[PDB]
């Protein structure tokens, strides 16, 4: 049998910063 | 492909001629010392600057063996397929010596194997390595090979392959110079009218690369051949749904007969409406359409006009004036006054007048949630207006943008003022850009912002005097349609006390809904018992006692 | 050098501590001088901050990298740092290398209870790299900024940022040395750029102020040109000493309240 390179996904959920606000 | 199909760059092309030229075609001098002169070039530039078709120029002007390689075709299905076409690349140019090998798009095998989350794709980056390694030991002594590869995301490169080439050319957008020669060189096959100005082509092209000229050669020589379908479309329109739906439909029904084209010259003409029609590929995004406001719209503010014409329109226009007594081609402007008095009404003209690009910001419109991705914006806002230069940058409200730095002050903010002061002035150059801000609280602007080279000028646009209500109250009535006797006394009167520039375009805004109150009793009483809507003088007599001053406090933004 | 003019205190504190020991590192290693330092320029906007750091980056023929505000934030955790800790590595294996920090008090403000996480991230990984278990010998300082106050305090120690020059507002005599620089670069010869400089209506005038003054000169020059090639038609372009009577009397300090920035 032949062996095949396939493509695949992937998880990844990387997490990003946030700024916010406040009162007064 | 040929030498001649490739311009505008000549640097390079002075490099090549011995790191290229000379590996491959002195062969004997590089044997009389015995060295490998196994040489590697990496091309690297924005897309459209003629990298690939530099590559197949001087690969036909040298006559050794030449391997264009493209990136994703050495990529197979089996197991060790893909890293055995690589393997065959370099194979066969050391079986050609001397060789010049092109790896076209090298990004897109090459890229960084850190990130590169394969198996194959890691072996494909180490693949290569070792290919351009036999080259520089397999081949025989006087036999060279050089590896040629371009690619416009030269940081996607692996660091490994990256190194390997000993020579990087960065080829940018061609310069004014540059263009002219690029032009000349798309336009040397095809028959030109004679009075064609490459001089002023190439001025009035300030951000196009070799790919963007090429459309407007394409699009000159459409020009020329737009005359000889309306003669076809005459004959099919007198052989015999909008206008525009039957030409598709009488061409399709003349599909089986081809009346041949004259031969046909393009015009100085044709190339100027050429550029019009071609936006860069620079400009595809990120930049505003121009404003249709003119001087014409603009009525009084004769200093704040010659103001803008001397620090913006003056040096756009004609910077080689302007360059001899020594003033640097950038501008920052700060508009302030109370509101409705004219500021981005005079700001539109300046971005239409000047005839520049143009990119307008509405207040905080940069701001992001993410914490980098605000600054991101404004160091991406100069770098769009630096590659069009001269570009005209309008920060409209900018208070809101560029807040005094305070202890109070959010930190988030505090970053976005510090991005616009390294931007506006700080270590990289933004020589063609000017930038216009427009506000009502100019102290509510950081300090830093407003000193000479960010914004050195201040230009203060406060309400009319009784004159200067005259000059506006006509231009807006002669933009929108009781002669001018009556503009005058309409204006001058005592009741327009502190009316801004917007207070009289409301004033008019209140005659004409008079003068529909009027047609309308009236055409009632013409109609059921027994008309043209003009703005009558008696029209204006009821605006003057419905419309109210709307600057209430004057010296509130007079400060 | 010859683009800055005055300043002659600071030239002598940036060329004992950064331009001396990266050309003679044997003399100033033997006298026990570490080969790195950390250097705050503050002071009022426009008094040649930025000026003086490309100077410096430029006659100490060593490696430079600039950093313009908080251009290494990244919204993605962990990235900001990573790119303060890759550019100390880049920096270390291409020693002598001057690194320059513009508008720094945007990159380390001073750690408060409301900083938020991801900028205090970014502070304690700078106070590390500048001063921590690892070895930064060869790697050059500079910081600019208008608030030095917002500085963390930790940042500005001995070791991280050990020295701060204060770069003011000219003086009387500094604004000659000023003007005249800016002038020879940019071409009314000597005695009148003596005259403009002095003159009452230049008092708190930066570096910036007299370059836009020599501007509002050479744009007056072009109005008299204007006005005097339309007559000559109807009926070369030199900076008089006309232009600067009236480009004085049209340029006003940007600097307004000198003491609120020392
Ligand atoms: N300097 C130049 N002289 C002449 N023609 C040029 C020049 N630069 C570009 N062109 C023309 O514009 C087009 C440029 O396409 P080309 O494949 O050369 O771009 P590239 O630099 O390889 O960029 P990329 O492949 O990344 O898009 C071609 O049609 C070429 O004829
Ligand atoms: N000098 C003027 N000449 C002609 N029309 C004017 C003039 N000033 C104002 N107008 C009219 O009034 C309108 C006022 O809008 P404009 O955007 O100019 O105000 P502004 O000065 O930017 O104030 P704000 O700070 O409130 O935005 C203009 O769009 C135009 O219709
Ligand atoms: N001492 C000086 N000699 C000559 N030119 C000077 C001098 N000081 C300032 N200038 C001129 O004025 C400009 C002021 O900009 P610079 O980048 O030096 O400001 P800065 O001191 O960093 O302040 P900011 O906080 O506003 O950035 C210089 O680029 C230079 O053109
Ligand atoms: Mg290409
Ligand atoms: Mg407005
Ligand atoms: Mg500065």
């Amino acid at each position: 049998l032949l062996l095949l390179l396939l493509l695949l996904l992937l998880l990844l959920l990387l997490l990003l910063l946030l700024l916010l606000l406040l009162l007064l | 492909m040929s030498i001649l199909d490739i311009a505008g760059v000549d640097d390079t092309l002075q490099r090549l001629l011995k790191e290229v030229w000379f590996p491959l075609r002195g062969g004997e001098a590089c044997e009389k010392m015995g060295y490998r002169y196994d040489n590697g070039v990496l091309l690297h530039g924005p897309s459209g600057c003629g990298k690939t078709t530099l590559a197949h120029a001087i690969a036909g002007s040298i006559g050794v063996a030449f391997i264009p390689v493209s990136a994703p075709s050495v990529i197979g299905g089996t197991s060790g397929e893909s890293e055995k076409n690589i393997r065959d690349v370099f194979d066969e140019a050391i079986r050609l010596a001397p060789c010049l090998i092109f790896l076209d798009q090298i990004d897109a095998i090459a890229g960084r194997r850190e990130s590169a989350n394969k198996g194959m794709e890691s072996r494909i980056v180490a693949e290569i390595m070792n290919g351009m390694d036999r080259i520089r030991q397999n081949t025989p002594l006087g036999k060279n090979v050089v590896v040629l590869a371009a690619t416009n995301r030269p940081e996607f490169l692996d660091p490994a392959i990256r190194r390997r080439f000993s020579v990087e050319i960065d080829m940018g957008m061609p310069s004014e110079r540059a263009r002219e020669q690029i032009l000349r060189s798309l336009t040397r096959d095809l028959s030109l009218a004679d009075d064609i100005n490459f001089k002023e082509l190439a001025k009035m092209t300030p951000g196009y690369v070799g790919s963007d000229l090429q459309y407007v050669v394409k699009a000159a020589v459409s020009e020329s051949f737009q005359a000889n379908i309306d003669s076809l479309l005459a004959q099919a329109r007198a052989k015999h749904v909008s206008q525009p739906q039957r030409d598709w439909l009488l061409l399709e029904a003349h599909r089986d007969e081809e009346v041949s084209w004259p031969s046909t010259k393009i015009t100085m003409e044709q190339f100027r409406k050429a550029v019009s029609l071609v936006q860069p590929a620079s400009k595809r995004e990120g930049f505003s359409t121009i404003p249709d406001t003119t001087w014409s719209h603009v009525g009084a503010l004769e200093d704040v006009r010659k103001k803008l014409e001397m620090s913006i329109i003056g040096p756009i226009k004609n910077p080689e004036l302007f360059t001899r007594v020594g003033i640097k081609p950038a501008a920052g402007i700060l508009l302030w006054g109370p509101p409705g008095c004219g500021k981005t009404l005079v700001a539109k003209a300046v971005a239409n007048e000047s005839k520049a690009n143009f990119i307008s910001i509405k207040g905080p419109e940069l701001l992001n949630k993410y914490v980098g991705e605000s600054e991101r914006a404004v160091r991406q806002l100069f770098s769009r207006a630096k590659s069009s230069a001269p570009c005209i940058l309008f920060f409209d409200q900018m208070d809101a943008l560029v807040p005094r730095r305070d202890d109070s002050l959010s930190d988030a903010s505090a970053r976005v003022v510090n991005t616009l002061l390294t931007e506006l002035d700080g270590v990289g150059d933004r020589s063609g850009i000017y930038v216009i801000g427009a506000t009502n609280r100019p102290d509510m602007i950081d300090e830093a912002i407003r000193r000479p080279g960010r914004l050195g000028t201040s230009i203060y646009v406060g309400l009319p005097s009784a004159e200067d209500r005259v000059k506006i109250l006509k231009t807006l009535y002669r933009n929108t349609v009781t002669t001018d006797a009556d503009l005058e006394k309409v204006a001058l009167d005592l009741r327009c006390t502190g009316f801004s520039g917007a207070d009289l375009g409301n004033l008019m805004q209140a005659a004409a809904q008079a003068c529909l109150e009027r047609v309308y009793t009236q055409r009632q009483q013409k109609r059921k018992e027994g008309i043209e809507p003009v703005i009558t003088m008696e029209d204006w007599e009821k605006a003057l006692n419905e419309v109210k001053p709307s600057v209430k406090d004057p010296e509130k933004y007079m400060h």
